[PDB]
């Protein structure tokens, strides 16, 4: 927010600082010597700095934008499902009428036409998860024999819920035209009593996706997985974590991830190398379990935050690792490109700046992913090939762009702002080329959601203070692509649109209020409201208010920049996008 | 096999794709005629870059993590003379090789910068001593008294 | 002429690499790297204010500049740089970005004793000094210019010690002046000389201070004979001398080995102790076998260079068990040589970059065969082959390690034929 | 090409600068009896012999008749300092000329063939 | 997962807190001590996830 | 026990391998005469008993009580007796069968509810209100949390009584 | 009932052989690997007196009887 933090911090203190007998605020000239009215007296040593118009609030501002864009654009917008226990009425079973409607509505052609569409389209995701789709086609065939049975085997119940998770993922990437052609739009809105004029992109495609997730749940609740741990729970949870559900529900997915990690560590299996005396069955089991566990670590990372108490990733991709690099770079490539970003993010919330040697080592291994994704094969028509290709291309460009964002913020290396501008437009052009058929659901993975979450945050945020030409040209395509995101995201999409609106009105708020000099402490509503709202969401994360209800029926007890601050606090309030 | 360089000057330089491989930013943009913005570097500096790519596009290049072939890498005497240029515009050459991730040209210019910085006379180093802040003047007097018998 | 502050304009990523590419010859008064002198047909066959400089400044510096008494032109040019160059702002920015990057720049500051003072020193790779600063002076203007919040920069813990730079009595006085301040947690590492079982009193004086540092890594030795006495374990730890302090053996991170002949001239390059290292590096040993070592617990990087002779882990014998084939089939029949796209990304043109068969071996007894190769390593990743010579077996690197170029061969002309498994 | 690496890799640089001091003094000494004439000399023509080496060691190292620097040869310890320095630098000059010999072995000198065991005997004599 | 989601760190009361909170630090440290007891006395391979993390009678239970 | 050459050449009480002053004097395999053929002396009393610890965790603590076997492809799900295991035993347990159980813990088990919830009479607020809440059918999530809280103590008061 | 055997030092007994398989087979019941290969589904999870009285006491005093 506000300190002095100006350009060209000098080398040696002057006489006035030696008189001053405090910390050497070795700026041009000092925030403390200017506070004593002796600004020029600290200037008079040698090479009297430069123009006093370099926006000295801006580095402090970007330091607090780190505080924001950590605690808002992952934590505040997505990872606070601030709901209630008293104000939420109970649901004892309530899916013997609801999930059984999905027992009703599911058809065999409605199963297999999703199944065969998602075969070459999504043939890396389940291939990363489980492998073969024909065994899964066999489970859908026997599933109509395993449909309304009486001898519900626990294992077979996991197989039943497995294909509900598969149907969830098939909804998550099928376009709406084939969805309305394979399924029917109307019996959902018959059963719910909702509107008939609701072609699936208008809200209920992702709801039916969540209903298939919920019917996986309704059988997994019957699987008794807390007394029956197995790997398919974790596999289907990978498949469900591919959806928007971890962002639309952080807390439930946290506990399910907790049970999945407990399930894995029940096995006490770590290494993934088929040694001399190993079973070939155990060999292939370890080979599969490798990608399983690294996708599990990827699921551990995306939900990580203050609602994530139990951690899994305990390794470093550079420089106390557990099984690191004893592993063939095939889909742990997908993990390692994520763990690349993971080690960046132990410096987002904490304002301690990482060593730039580390960041340039990251700049070195950046191109290793860039040209190991080029080290794959290529298939024009197999949609999983270009699908996985664009996934990894997007991930390395995403971490690249965020890395150059970190370069500009933490140290401001050469031309890193223009690097941000360049990689932003390259990624957005990749989205534009995937505005097509066969590639609209290259735009449905939550990586593009969280990526545009950062882009429309910071490009608008730098548009606030620097009315730049390239930032304006990018801001046009920001406002275009914000409306032109796919409907597979839904509620957080509209929360993102409100966030874009509130940041534009935050720009107007900077436009209407001049920044008050008070020696070197600057004052604006942009400062104080963003000071407050993060702490509001932290007090929501201070879950004592959800435990004050747990320890009985107890009830607790807990100027110009006081007015317009507290006018914009409810004018464009954050409470629209908490939930 | 040709891409277009559109600089901050916007002078469209349609160069070869093998020229584009040296710029690892642009070689990544190959995964994204084929235009891209360079909003800071002027196109004469870019033309110097392109002519270096013409010269050493076919040349062989080290692992860029070395010591022997990184720090003790010998210069090109052709690209010594080719970069016997303005001091100022040489820094724009440096910024161009940074901004487009052109590492052996960056090191090649960098070593010539290292040549020009080293070997400067202790006359002018005595003279250009505290141009920047660099010392309290008490220590400046102490240094000048430290060699007082000859200086 | 040159404009310094104009170079101080353009930022730190640029300004790093220049000091990374002006290594030690910051001065003009620097000698030649002696192979130009070797690759030649000419020997150098060589005034009075500089005679006054020899008269006055030089008797401080007849400890180090006395090595350079050839070419007295360089001598009489030297002391003028020894006035003002070693306070110039470029040098101070170099130390700023260097201690920012912690030896990623030009490195190896060294506790000297000149000005009869025990200040620090910077040597080049020709061991020529340039700068003599005391730790007060070094903490004063360049540490505390950037000691804003990071307390590890308030710490200064990356400095070698180098007995055999100086006299053993100067080792004695050096640790005496080390004692008077808290400079135990200031040094980074210690070096060794010997330039039978009788440790030198310099090294004894070294060991008897060695544990009290508590911030110690990065230890290097330089004599094979010395190597035998101090860390080539030989089954000896219950000794009054000759022991190198188990507690500070735990404290190190990495071991460097300068120049030797063999490691298992004895039975083994043994490190029963030395648990917590992560990186051993072989600089100029003549002969190695791989399995000449005890292979301590988890030393992830293992780089090496300038070798005469490498055997291998001779995995080639062990690969004759898992798929149980002929050697001539193993070259001819059992090489697919797929080099799909990442192989051509780096150069590595001289080594023949092979690959085993995905057809003739069929996803069992292949990952088994890969884990056979893994068994030779015992949890290490980084390999990094510089200037090398004369392996005795095929080059065998697992694809998991070979991907991301965790192994990085730099020089390959005395060698070829890498079968990447 | 054949030897130049392990020519350089024979030594630490400190030792190489010591030798570049020492045998330069040797060559200047040969020119002070004009044994090689004259500002540079090749690596191919250089005079190296055992008695040349030893007579350099005479005329510089041990022969302190030298009435400018005549008079430091009496003390039980300071002259013991003097000749401990002399036997150490004796070995150092031996290494310098051995290395210069090995330099001119690959640098095509018929006049570089040493009989080092004579020099061993010299060392052993001064040692005794 | 649940108890650490409430961010329970201190087990002794503090003066600048909610008295509901500062008393709930002991009134959930008792929960923490019985949680440590169930964490410890169920020492098994089927229980991999541990919680060691290190009035006048409930802390005394977890002491022994 | 001291080994063979400790009893033969009479050296120090040295259980080294083989000794610290006999291997050096040229008797390595000569001083390993310390401990199919048979033996019945107490040499196992050092040699064995630490294997007992391997028994003591994995068989007594793990194997006898904690090692659990299931049958995934045969066990029914919870769709069979969805609510009926819960509902029948909620309808049988009446106010005597709640509070007369709870008065065991109120008299006999003071450290437990102080170790978990504090007071049992504070819980009697909910358990008294449970008979205004057993009859409730549209609860909240909090009220069901109270339900499963007090039915855990209803569970506990069965066993120790 | 059995004389204690060895090879000179390493004592062998039916008690000793059975105290091995007490821990081995029960920890093999604690091996959840082939339960995970059940989770793999179609991938099939496959897995003197010292000689014979071991077979007596193991079969009669059946150590797997503590799994109910
Ligand atoms: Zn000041
Ligand atoms: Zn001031
Ligand atoms: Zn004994």
């Amino acid at each position: 927010m506000f300190n002095r933090t100006t350009q060209l911090k000098s080398k040696h203190p002057c006489s006035v600082c030696t008189r001053r007998k405090v910390k050497c605020d070795r700026m041009i000239p000092c925030g403390n010597c200017r506070k004593r009215g002796q600004d020029s007296e600290c200037m008079k040593s040698t090479k009297l700095i430069t123009a006093s118009s370099s926006k000295e609030y801006l580095p402090d501002l970007l330091l607090f934008w780190q505080n924001y864009e950590y605690w808002i654009t992952n934590i505040g917008l997505y990872k606070t499902k601030q709901r209630d226990l008293t104000r939420t009425p109970a649901n004892l079973d309530t899916d013997t009428e609801e999930c059984m409607f999905w027992m009703n509505y599911l058809q065999k052609d409605q199963s297999f036409q999703l199944m065969n569409f998602a075969m070459e389209n999504l043939g890396a995701l389940y291939f990363g998860s489980i492998g073969d789709i024909s065994e899964l086609y066999l489970r859908v065939e026997q599933y109509w024999d395993r449909r309304a049975d009486k001898n519900h085997s626990v294992d077979g119940k996991y197989w039943d819920a497995l294909i509900w998770s598969v149907f969830t993922m098939c909804i998550y990437y099928m376009p709406v035209e084939k969805l309305a052609e394979i399924f029917s739009v109307y019996p959902l809105h018959e059963y719910l009593g909702s509107n008939k004029r609701l072609n699936w992109e208008d809200g209920m495609q992702l709801v039916m996706c969540q209903n298939f997730a919920r019917c996986s749940l309704f059988q997994l609740k019957q699987c008794d997985f807390m007394a029956h741990p197995d790997i398919r729970l974790v596999q289907a949870y990978l498949i469900l974590a591919t959806t928007t559900f971890p962002y639309d529900e952080p807390l439930l997915a946290n506990s399910l991830l907790t049970q999945c990690i407990h399930t894995f560590k029940n096995f006490h299996v770590d290494d993934f190398r088929p040694l001399l005396n190993d079973d070939p069955v155990e060999s292939i089991a370890k080979v599969t379990l490798g990608r399983i566990f690294y996708r599990l670590c990827g699921c551990d990372y995306l939900q990580s935050g203050p609602r994530k108490p139990i951690a899994l990733h305990t390794e470093v991709s550079s420089l106390n690792v557990d099984v690191y690099r004893e592993e063939n770079s095939t889909e742990v490539l997908y993990w390692k490109i994520i763990s690349l970003d993971r080690d960046l993010d132990q410096y987002l919330n904490k304002s301690s700046k990482p060593p730039l040697k580390t960041l340039d080592a990251i700049r070195r291994e950046l191109d290793i992913f860039q040209y190991k994704v080029d080290s794959l094969e290529e298939d024009f028509r197999s949609n999983n090939s270009r699908f996985q290709k664009f996934i990894a291309l997007f991930q390395i460009s995403t971490v690249s762009w965020k890395l150059f964002k970190m370069y500009l913020i933490y140290y401001d290396t050469a031309d890193s702002l223009l690097k941000v501008i360049h990689y932003s437009k390259v990624i957005i052009s990749l989205i534009v080329n995937n505005f097509h058929a066969k590639s609209e659901f290259f735009n449905r993975h939550p990586m593009v959601m969280q990526t545009i979450t950062r882009v429309v945050s910071f490009i608008s945020f730098y548009q606030i203070f620097v009315e730049s030409a390239a930032v304006k040209q990018l801001l046009v395509d920001l406002t275009e692509l914000t409306a032109n995101l796919p409907t597979i995201f839904g509620s957080k999409l509209d929360k993102l649109v409100y966030l874009t609106e509130r940041l534009s009105k935050l720009k107007l708020l900077w436009d209407k209020v001049q920044l008050l000099d008070s020696g070197d402490s600057f004052y604006h509503p942009v400062f104080k409201i963003l000071q407050n709202d993060i702490k509001i969401i932290e007090l929501k994360n201070d879950e004592m208010f959800s435990l004050i209800k747990g320890l009985g029926s107890l009830v607790p007890l807990n100027s110009d920049f006081r007015t317009i601050v507290e006018e914009f606090q409810s004018e464009y309030n954050i409470s629209d996008i908490l939930s | 096999s040709n891409v277009v360089l559109v600089s901050g000057e916007g002078e469209r330089f349609t160069v070869d794709k093998k020229i584009a491989e040296r710029s690892l930013l642009l070689k990544n943009y190959l995964n994204d005629e084929i235009v891209m913005p360079v909003p800071n570097v002027r196109s004469s500096v870019l033309q110097k870059v392109i002519e270096w790519a013409e010269h050493h596009r076919d040349s062989n290049f080290p692992d860029e993590d070395d010591d022997d072939s990184r720090k003790s890498a010998p210069v090109d005497s052709w690209d010594r003379e080719f970069l016997k240029v303005d001091q100022e515009m040489l820094y724009e050459i440096i910024l161009a090789a940074n901004y487009l991730n052109i590492k052996p040209l960056l090191d090649a210019g960098c070593k010539v910068v290292a040549e020009m910085i080293r070997g400067r006379s202790p006359e002018e180093i005595r003279r250009t001593f505290n141009i920047v802040n660099d010392f309290t003047p008490e220590e400046e007097a102490a240094i000048r008294r430290e060699n007082e018998w000859a200086e | 002429s040159f404009n310094p502050v104009r170079f101080l304009e353009l930022p730190i990523d640029i300004r790093k690499e220049v000091y990374f590419h002006l290594d030690g010859n910051f001065c003009g008064a620097h000698p030649y790297p002696i192979d130009i002198l070797y690759k030649s047909n000419d020997v150098e066959l060589p005034s009075k204010r500089s005679k006054k400089l020899l008269r006055y400044m030089y008797p401080v510096f007849a400890t180090y500049l006395n090595i350079f008494e050839y070419s007295p032109q360089l001598i009489e040019k030297w002391l003028e740089y020894a006035f003002w160059l070693r306070y110039d702002c470029l040098v101070l920015d170099c130390f700023k970005v260097n201690h920012l990057y912690d030896g990623t720049l030009i490195d190896a500051l060294e506790w000297t004793y000149l000005d009869n003072e025990l200040r620090l020193a910077y040597f080049n790779k020709a061991s020529m000094l340039e700068v003599w600063y005391t730790f007060k002076e070094y903490k004063k203007w360049v540490i505390d210019s950037v000691a804003f919040d990071e307390l590890d920069l308030l710490n200064v813990s990356n400095i070698q010690f180098n007995i055999d730079n100086l006299t053993p009595q100067l080792v004695d006085k050096c640790l005496s002046i080390l004692e008077q301040k808290d400079l135990f947690a200031t040094i980074g590492e210690v070096q060794f000389g010997q330039d039978n079982q009788l440790t030198s009193i310099s090294v004894i004086r070294t060991i008897r201070s060695m544990e009290s540092m508590k911030s110690l890594r990065k230890i290097t030795v330089r004599g094979e004979k010395l190597y035998e006495l101090l860390i080539n374990f030989h089954g000896f730890r219950d000794n009054p001398g000759k022991t190198i302090s188990y507690i500070v053996k735990r404290r190190i991170n990495e071991i460097r080995l300068s120049r030797m002949n063999q490691i298992s001239r004895t039975g083994l390059a043994d490190f029963t102790r030395w648990d917590n290292l992560q990186k051993l590096v072989l600089s100029r040993v003549a002969y190695i076998d791989l399995n000449s070592i005890v292979f301590p617990k988890n030393f992830k990087s293992l780089t090496m260079k300038r070798v005469s002779k490498i055997k291998w882990w001779n995995i080639e014998e062990n690969i004759l068990k898992e798929l149980k084939v002929d050697k001539r089939t193993f070259k001819s029949l059992y090489i697919k040589e797929d080099d799909s796209k990442f192989t051509k990304f780096f150069n590595l043109r001289h080594t023949r970059i092979k690959e085993l068969d995905k057809s003739e071996i069929n996803q069992i007894t292949y990952l088994r065969c890969q884990a056979i190769v893994w068994l030779s390593f015992r949890t290490l990743n980084h390999i990094k082959l510089q200037n090398v010579s004369e392996v005795f077996n095929n080059i065998i690197v697992p694809r998991a390690l070979f991907d991301s170029k965790r192994v990085e061969i730099y020089r390959c002309e005395k060698i070829s034929q890498v079968l990447v498994i | 090409e054949d030897r130049f690496q392990e020519l350089v890799d024979s030594l630490k640089p400190r030792t190489a600068h010591q030798y570049k001091t020492y045998y330069t003094k040797y060559i200047q000494w040969c020119q002070l009896n004009q044994i090689i004439p004259t500002n540079s000399v090749p690596y191919k023509d250089l005079p190296i012999s055992a008695e040349l080496i030893h007579w350099f060691l005479l005329d510089t190292l041990i022969t302190d008749d030298k009435p400018g620097e005549k008079r430091e040869e009496t003390e039980d310890l300071d002259e013991e300092e003097e000749n401990s320095f002399k036997i150490a630098t004796l070995k150092k000059i031996i290494g310098s000329l051995n290395f210069l010999s090995k330099l001119c072995k690959v640098h095509e000198n018929p006049n570089a063939n040493i009989d080092t065991k004579y020099l061993e005997s010299v060392t052993k004599l001064h040692t005794h």
